[PDB]
């Protein structure tokens, strides 16, 4: 009688895993990325074709 | 003597050392050795010859 899980009910995308009980990937709203990247990867524009 | 000049900037990054970087294509009349200036006293340049 339990009917469908949480894994296949759950909105925005979720899967569902367990040991331990956690929510994976949420298909729902978005994800700000702050990336700083270091200066030698950087080519300068004369360097550059 | 020379002519037909071009510049182009690939990399520029605006500091109190040179953080700047510019190519300057010419057409010159023969070998020889030639002086190196800003015209502009906003900038300034390493090379003088």
């Amino acid at each position: 009688e339990r009917g469908a899980s949480l894994q296949h009910t759950a909105p925005f995308g979720c899967q569902i895993a367990t040991n331990p009980v956690r929510a994976v990937n949420c298909a729902v709203g978005n994800m700000p990325i702050s990336i700083d990247i270091p200066e030698a990867a950087f080519t300068r524009v004369v360097d550059a074709p | 003597s020379l002519t037909d000049m071009s510049c182009e900037v690939p990399a520029c990054t605006h500091s109190s050392d040179f953080g700047g970087v510019a190519i300057i294509k010419y057409a010159a009349s023969k070998k020889g050795k030639c002086a190196v200036h800003s015209m502009t006293n906003a900038v300034t340049i390493r090379e003088a010859e």
